[PDB]
């Protein structure tokens, strides 16, 4: 429900106020039963998740376990590795950042905890290149845990070998996507790849790879050293365990608090962070998961909380769980423009859906501000809109499609009003 | 911090890094 | 026996496991409309103009790359391929430039017929087009790219078959620009073929730029003298002069590639 | 890339003089079976109406492209 | 108007010339442009339609308002580029106010 | 994307990785598998770019020949990415967010008050080549909107006066505090934690048998 | 000589046909005569050119006049455009 | 708001081919 | 989109089956095609019986012939495919 115990927030270290360093690392106890674990088995490991029943802390979901489990299949002579993407192009994603610029450790550990569940080599952390500060703290963090010898062959005391490496993202949105990211370090264009060949069956320089949100590699350790049941309980059903949520525009005081998942939407705002700028009625709309989920406007704000299974159920998605929120000072159309500008400066162009379909709707999106555009072009950019969401090669079209289809889906009259507003002044 | 810190840190962990796979 | 049974509209073939969704439907003889898979060419998925609809599924899957399963019932004229395609069509056009009076890839385009067959009446882009900056890739390739899908069939022919890596895609966005960063001449023998393979008009042969139009060039098959591979050939001959010599396909001599000489 | 030209068997007649029209330019012919195109649907069919109507034959066999097989993920191995 | 030929070699209007009637073999004409050196009709096979000045995207051919061109002899009408040219650079003021006055329903 | 090539930038400029930059390059390859040198376009090209800003059409060539690869690959690496430079930017490259959740905290606003500071356009280095300014999208800072990044400074909750203070401090002396502003550090709850004050539970705790 | 050649070789037979007559050639070459046009100045990146007209003129293309070491050609109107 | 002008076709084609011209001087 | 009535359809596959009843040893094949239209394909030594019974029978008088004509199919062995159409 909600009122996370700080007693079960995860990262304890989030606002730093601790030394992210490995001696304020060890009064965290971060690296506590690493090695047992680690005996225990990879079996024994993945068990903990299956039970936790975590879901992807990125902005697509899926169950945790099931998808670790998939590469646990035998090796077939190619080295299997781990990609953790500390990339988080998505507005509102200031969720990652925290666990680099403080408890990097946190990473380090969730890296070997969670190598050994899928028998990694190796993992590559790929941070946006715009994090050099974030880049410069966690090779810091690496190199005293190896210095340490709880990563490096014989990690933790321990048979098995994981060695972690930090790759330089280069300002690309696109280079979040489970494959793109792989391609990136293959050292080709950011481009995705189709699904077909699997990121575990094909991967990083052709060999068995998974990739992870920081946040979802970061919890592993504490939920299998701590009890992952005890996770679970925290989350609904399907929906389990503390993710960090993120909330920033029009709210009194925009912070990224881990309080717990299944939250209110009214209370997140109005009891953490900062209520509301200008009172939980001057809410023109709710932007739940980022600017990839479609915004909910506050006729549904208060009455669902915050959980994937529950948004889904609302028509949008938890995504990153990052919460902008407008005021009814916004541009509505305006602003939802901008995110159209957002991908059509940052999609590949690798598919023709998306690489035409975004910036057709840019283009509509632009008039609609000015209101030039007659009423008809609105459900005709709902037409365009579905074009692109279920024939993109990514999901980044995906994403694209659904903040239009909100502002159509709850905002259809402003727009109407812009489109006449125009009309009238002649 | 500076423009070549990261990398410089690279250079570092390259005898922690154990040896790497050849194809 | 390693054949696994697939449904092609019902016609229930049975096929190699590794079959693409694509070649399921060839082997019934049905054919999904197609941009950016070549035969001999790598499976790309850039243009996903051949989406179909796999049964009782949740989303159109790219018969290009989608290796079929056991039992998937293909549905490829169904009501949803049929939107998958009446709006991909859609897309690929609007920012085309009309110039198909200039294209002399006129009849000789993928790209009309499969909006003339498989796209769409009319147009709802009432916005503006783009616009690219024709370069020089050499005295044989006029390169009119402003006509360019971004099918990167083209970059891959340069890499698969001419080994001559030169030519690669520029920019993110709608700017990628499919060519030669630096302006390099995309000198190669196997180098015409391009012509060939890339359906739009975009990149065509500058000796033969306006000089006829393919209805009207009547087509003899003949064999290349040349060189000695004797490549099989067709001459497109208009009222009794040669215009062009353009490969006709031979799987064991030439498989639908020519000279740079002998065309 | 369309291969629905590719299916039914022509059989077209010999190349005879196409020549210019000294006053135009145009080009001129006394082949009258020059424009001769008869579309058949079987080997067994054509050289059938060749012999019924004297004509000589030269057939060619047909030249499907064999089966080629292709996948996504080759491209990515190293 | 700036006096540029406005036929662009399409081969648009003798692939649907009923007749058989029309030849414009044609080149880069130097500038590196795109133009006709060859255009035709032999006004002995051809029909009055207007197939041609309708399926001309550009609106070079067209099919005039004359009917008192008849002539004594045969050669006098295989018409050239040149007697069709000059033939609109003649008609132009005539021709435009047609084409301007059914435009709309064209 | 085209580089019709200038005296300036140009194959004639000699790139060469300094001795100590080589040492950099060689730390980076091993970092990947062996004979998979090809990855070390994008770190590499990094340090290009490291070594100098204008990173010429040279300067690619010459990392397509330490990694061996071909020119094009680099080529196709540099332009798909937003963090290479291809054209000279100024000594400080300041970068201003405007995705829309800074949008609404005003990251606009910053906008018209930089431009006036620099007296320049938006886009173009300043005649001085001291700060080039480009409108970059969400830079991964949102919660605190009003965000600008000067070559790796990345300032937060800039209000106009205080990208003054920034301002001024760049052009006079160096090193002006990069980081928050109003010293609601990174990601505090303004008004206060509201979490994590009860000091942490230590090691050990909560174990549970896993 | 028409603006395409054509002019007959004195030794040509094809010559008898002008005898007693004469030879229909125009006079204004388009070649010539476009190049006797303004380069249309522009201000923006690409530019449009629907031959003078909507619907009496040709197909609308977009030209890029991006690089002012090229002005623009429309293929239709053969006008150069000056960036 | 008789005659010698008599239209007379052309093959207005750049005649399409080129004949080998025998070498001038012998050998 | 065409105003086909489906009466037509029914009513004229019905006497379809009836010709190919009364007339079991000359009739080949019958068909309604989609445009609505009847043709019944009868071995050519039906010619006479066949066309006889629809200018003479109380439930089926077709007494006048539209046309005559042979669509020439070049392949199939029996080239010429004499159509008469009555009414
Ligand atoms: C355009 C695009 C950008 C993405 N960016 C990110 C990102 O910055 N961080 C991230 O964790 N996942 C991102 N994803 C989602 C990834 O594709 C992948 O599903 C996710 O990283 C897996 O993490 P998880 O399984 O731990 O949730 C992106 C997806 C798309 C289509
Ligand atoms: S390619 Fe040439 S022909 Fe095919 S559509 Fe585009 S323009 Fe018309
Ligand atoms: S050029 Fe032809 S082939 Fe190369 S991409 Fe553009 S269209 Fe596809
Ligand atoms: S006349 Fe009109 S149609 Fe005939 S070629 Fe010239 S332009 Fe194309
Ligand atoms: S009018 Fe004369 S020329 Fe124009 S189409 Fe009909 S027949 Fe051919
Ligand atoms: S043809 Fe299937 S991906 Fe383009
Ligand atoms: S939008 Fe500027 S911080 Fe993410
Ligand atoms: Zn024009």
């Amino acid at each position: 429900f909600g009122s996370l115990k700080d007693e079960d927030r995860i990262f304890t270290n989030l606002y730093g106020r601790h030394d992210w360093r490995l001696k304020g690392a060890l009064r965290r106890g971060d690296w506590y039963k690493t090695k047992e674990i680690l005996l225990k088995g990879p079996d024994w490991i993945l068990g903990e998740m299956k039970t936790s029943g975590l879901r992807g802390r990125g902005g697509a979901g899926f169950p945790t376990g099931l998808k670790w489990s998939f590469m646990n299949k035998p090796s077939d002579g190619r080295p299997k590795y781990l990609v953790v993407n500390a990339d988080e192009g998505e507005p509102g994603t200031c969720k990652d950042r925290e666990i680099m610029r403080h408890d990097p450790h946190k990473l380090v550990e969730g890296c070997l905890v969670g190598g050994r569940a899928m028998g990694a080599r190796a993992a590559y952390i790929y941070i946006r290149g715009e994090f050099y500060n974030e880049a410069s703290n966690l090779q810091v963090a690496i190199r005293e845990a190896y210095e340490a010898g709880l990563i490096g062959k014989n990690a933790c005391g321990s048979d098995y070998d994981f060695d972690v490496f930090v790759v330089r993202g280069a300002g690309a949105y696109i280079c979040g996507e489970e494959t793109a990211l792989i391609e990136s370090i293959e050292g080709k264009q950011g481009k995705p790849r189709l699904k077909p060949p699997f990121p575990a069956d094909v991967g990083v320089f052709g060999c068995p790879t998974t990739v992870a949100n920081v946040e979802t590699v970061a919890v592993s350790p504490t939920i299998c050293r701590r009890g992952g049941t005890w996770f679970a309980g925290f989350g609904r059903e399907r929906n389990s365990g503390t993710k960090l949520f993120n909330i920033s525009g029009h709210v009194n005081h925009p912070c990224t608090v881990e309080e717990e998942m299944s939250v209110p939407l009214k209370e997140l705002i109005e009891k953490h962070a900062g209520g509301v700028t200008g009172g939980w009625d001057n809410l023109l709309a709710v932007i739940p998961g980022g600017s990839s989920t479609p915004l909910i406007p506050k006729s549904v704000c208060e009455t669902v909380l915050m959980d994937f299974d529950a948004l889904v159920q609302a028509q949008t998605g938890l995504g990153t769980a990052a919460v902008i929120v407008m005021d009814r000072s916004t541009d509505i159309v305006k602003a939802i423009a901008r995110l159209i500008e957002f991908y059509k400066h940052e999609s590949c162009g690798q598919c023709t859906p998306c690489r035409e379909g975004v910036d057709w709707m840019n283009k509509v999106m632009a008039r609609f501000v000015k209101g030039d555009a007659r009423p008809a072009e609105i459900d005709s950019l709902w037409e365009i809109s579905k074009q692109i969401e279920g024939h993109t090669i990514c999901a980044l079209g995906d994403g694209a499609a659904w903040p239009v289809q909100g502002l159509i889906r709850h905002f259809r009259p402003e727009l109407e009003d812009r489109m006449q507003r125009f009309a009238q002044q002649h | 911090y500076n423009t070549y810190t990261f990398l410089d840190l690279n250079l570092d962990l390259s005898k922690f890094r154990l040896p790497q796979p050849s194809s | 026996s390693n054949l696994i049974e697939v449904f092609v509209d019902g016609q229930s073939v049975m096929v190699e496991p590794g079959t693409t969704v694509l070649q399921a439907c060839e082997k019934v003889g049905m054919q999904i409309p197609r941009f950016c898979y070549h035969e001999r060419l790598s499976v790309a998925g850039n243009c996903r103009m051949c989406l179909v609809e796999i049964e009782k599924a949740p989303k159109v899957v790219a018969a290009c790359a989608m290796p079929v399963m056991k039992g998937w019932n293909i549905l490829t004229n169904s009501e949803k391929s049929k939107k998958a395609r009446e709006g991909v069509m859609e897309f690929l056009l609007a920012n085309h430039p009309l110039d198909c009076p200039i294209c002399d890839q006129g009849g000789e385009c993928d790209l009309q017929d499969q909006s003339m067959m498989f796209g769409s009446d009319r147009s709802r882009f009432l916005e503006g087009k783009r616009a690219v900056e024709d370069k020089n890739i050499g005295p044989l390739v006029k390169t009119i790219m402003t006509r360019c899908i971004q099918c990167t069939r083209c970059i891959r022919f340069a890499s698969e078959i001419a080994g001559v890596d030169d030519l690669g895609t520029t920019g993110r966005g709608n700017d990628m620009q499919v060519g030669t960063y630096i302006e390099k001449m995309f000198m190669s023998e196997l180098s015409g073929n391009v012509i060939d393979i890339c359906p739009v008009g975009a990149l065509t042969s500058k000796p033969y730029a306006f000089t006829a139009r393919p209805w009207e060039t009547r087509k003899t098959e003949s064999i290349d003298v040349m060189d000695a591979v004797g490549s099989n050939i067709v001459v497109s001959t208009r009222t009794g002069e040669v215009m062009r010599i353009l490969p006709r396909m031979h799987e064991d001599i030439n498989e639908e590639w020519i000279s740079d000489k002998t065309r | 890339s369309g291969v629905n030209n590719t299916k039914k068997w022509k059989m077209e007649f010999d190349t005879r003089e196409r020549w210019e029209n000294p006053l135009m330019g145009w080009a001129s012919t006394a082949d009258p079976l020059s424009n001769m195109v008869l579309t058949f649907s079987a080997k067994e069919d054509a050289i059938a109406f060749a012999e019924k109507n004297g004509w000589s034959y030269d057939v060619e066999e047909k030249k499907v492209p064999k089966p080629k097989s292709k996948s996504y993920g080759a491209n990515f191995s190293w | 108007p700036s006096g540029e030929e406005r036929c662009i070699a399409c081969k648009l209007c003798e692939a649907i010339c009923p007749a058989q009637a029309i030849t414009i073999e044609a080149e880069p004409r130097a500038d590196g442009s795109r133009r006709t050196t060859r255009y035709d009709i032999d006004m002995t096979k051809c029909i009055y339609c207007g197939f041609c000045q309708e399926a001309c995207p550009v609106d070079a051919i067209v099919e005039g308002p004359n009917f008192e061109f008849s002539t004594e002899t045969h050669e006098e009408l295989l018409y050239n580029k040149e007697k069709l040219l000059n033939n609109g650079d003649k008609w132009e003021a005539e021709i435009a106010a047609n084409i301007q006055a059914d435009y709309l329903y064209r | 994307f085209v580089h019709r090539d200038t005296p300036e930038n140009n194959p004639d400029t000699p790139f060469d990785f300094t001795p100590e930059n080589y040492k950099r390059i060689e730390a980076i390859v091993k970092n990947y598998p062996e004979g998979h040198q090809a990855a070390a376009v994008l770190p590499v090209l990094d340090l290009a770019q490291r070594q100098n800003g204008w990173l010429p059409i040279s300067a690619m060539n010459k990392v397509a020949e330490v990694l061996q690869v071909p020119p094009m690959r680099v080529y196709e690496v540099a332009t798909f990415y937003t963090m290479y430079n291809r054209k000279p930017v100024g000594k400080y490259h300041i970068q201003v967010c405007t995705t829309t959740p800074c949008m609404l905290r005003d990251s606009d606003s910053i906008l018209e008050t930089l431009q006036r500071k620099l007296g320049i356009k938006v886009g173009e280095t300043t005649p001085d080549k001291l700060f080039t300014l480009i409108e970059v999208e969400c830079l991964g800072a949102c919660v605190n909107a009003p965000m600008v990044q000067i070559n790796d400074n990345y300032y937060e909750d800039l209000t106009p006066k205080d990208i003054e203070e920034i301002i001024d401090e760049l052009k006079a002396g160096k090193v002006p505090k990069p980081g928050p502003r109003s010293g609601r550090f990174c990601c505090e709850p303004a008004g206060g934690l509201t979490s994590l004050t009860e000091p942490p539970k230590g090691p050990g705790f909560g174990v549970q048998a896993g | 000589i028409t603006h395409t050649g054509q002019v007959y070789d004195e030794k040509d037979y094809r010559r008898v046909r002008f005898v007693d007559r004469q030879k229909e050639v125009n006079e204004n070459f388009a070649i010539d005569l476009i190049a006797q046009q303004p380069v249309n100045e522009v201000e923006h990146r690409i530019i449009a050119c629907d031959g003078g007209g909507g619907a009496l003129g040709h197909p609308k293309v977009y030209i890029n006049l991006d690089k002012e070491t090229k002005t623009g050609t429309c293929g239709y109107c053969g006008l150069q455009f000056k960036q | 708001p008789a005659t010698p002008e008599q239209y007379v076709p052309y093959s207005t084609t750049r005649k399409k081919i080129h004949e080998w011209v025998p070498p001038s001087t012998p050998y | 989109v065409r105003p086909r009535s489906d009466v037509t359809h029914k009513q004229l596959s019905a006497f379809g089956e009836y010709v190919a009843e009364i007339l079991p040893k000359y009739v080949q094949q019958v068909q309604v095609s989609c445009l609505d239209e009847l043709e019944i394909c009868i071995h050519p030594d039906g010619v006479i019986p066949t066309l006889t019974f629809l200018r003479d029978h109380t439930n089926a008088q077709f007494k006048s012939l539209a046309d005559l004509t042979a669509v020439d199919v070049p392949t199939r062995q029996n080239r010429f495919e004499i159509v008469y159409n009555l009414l």
